[PDB]
């Protein structure tokens, strides 16, 4: 996260940190709690990824050093993307994993409501982009999450700011016309979570951008809201 | 939620 302050224990408790173990131990992407034994999170972070078995989802956790070899995660079970994901760039960049165990909620690990079809229509004001990743593009993964505070920008004027890429209404965008704070490296999976009649709602899930918090630049995101049936249909499947 | 999982 550019710009950004550290979190409070507490704070994002959907907010997780996936883990890989090959061919050592470190963090791979953030992810979203959205149901019991679901994380939703980016399909880019699989890039190369063969197997689950080398996969660790890491609840609760306010600070990277919280994580030694005697610190609980969840396995998984099922890697679950998007059948139509090429790219980050093309959009579709979403996708579950089905933990080998349900998470006890709690105060420090609880579920982030999916937006509703009908909330498709409101102006969230109150959007918050949340991470562990680099403040710079040539930078370190953060010990503490971090947050940052940015508004939403509409389609229209993101498909400006990114000339020769196709900005499709499946994709949100957030940042300051003047740059300053955004998503960065290892940041990406992670929930982009507005507050809305005193709800936290998953609207995006970090993607994409050109460089990190540049001027005219918003970061870009998975837009929730239109894959809520894909999500129903991969976690309510009979 | 609305959405419920
Ligand atoms: C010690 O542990 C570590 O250092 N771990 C550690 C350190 C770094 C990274 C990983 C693990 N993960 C990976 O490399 C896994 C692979 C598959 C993802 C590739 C893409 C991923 N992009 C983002 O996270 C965000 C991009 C992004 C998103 C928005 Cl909305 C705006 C601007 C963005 N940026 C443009 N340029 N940079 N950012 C990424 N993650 C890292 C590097 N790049």
């Amino acid at each position: 996260i550019v710009g950004g302050t550290a979190s409070v224990r507490g704070e994002w408790p959907w907010q997780v940190t996936l883990h890989t173990t090959s061919p050592t131990q470190r963090h791979l992407c953030g992810g979203s709690i959205i149901g019991n034994q679901w994380i939703l999170t980016a399909a880019h972070c699989f890039y190369g990824v063969e197997s689950p078995k080398i996969l660790r989802v890491y609840s609760g956790i306010l600070n990277q050093s919280e994580i030694k070899e005697d610190t609980s995660f969840f396995g998984v079970q099922e890697i679950i993307i998007h059948d139509q994901y090429k790219m980050a760039e093309s959009g579709y960049d979403i996708a579950l994993l089905k933990l080998e165990t349900t998470v006890g909620y709690g105060d420090s690990q609880r579920p982030i409501c999916l937006p509703s079809k009908g909330d498709r229509n409101v102006i969230y004001t109150d959007c918050w982009v949340t991470g562990w990743g680099y403040r710079k593009l040539r930078d370190k993964i953060q010990n503490t999450l971090q947050k940052a505070k940015i508004p939403l920008v509409t389609n229209e004027e993101c498909q400006k700011r990114y000339r020769g890429h196709k900005i499709t209404h499946k994709m949100i965008c957030a940042g300051y016309r003047e740059g300053g704070k955004d998503a960065c490296k290892g940041d990406s999976g992670g929930p982009l979570s507005c507050k809305h009649n005193e709800v936290w709602h998953l609207v995006g899930i970090t993607s994409w951008g050109e460089g990190c918090a540049q001027r005219e630049r918003p970061g870009v995101y998975t837009n929730v809201v239109e894959y809520v049936d894909w999500i129903l249909e991969k976690t309510q499947a009979v | 939620c609305t959405t419920k999982i």
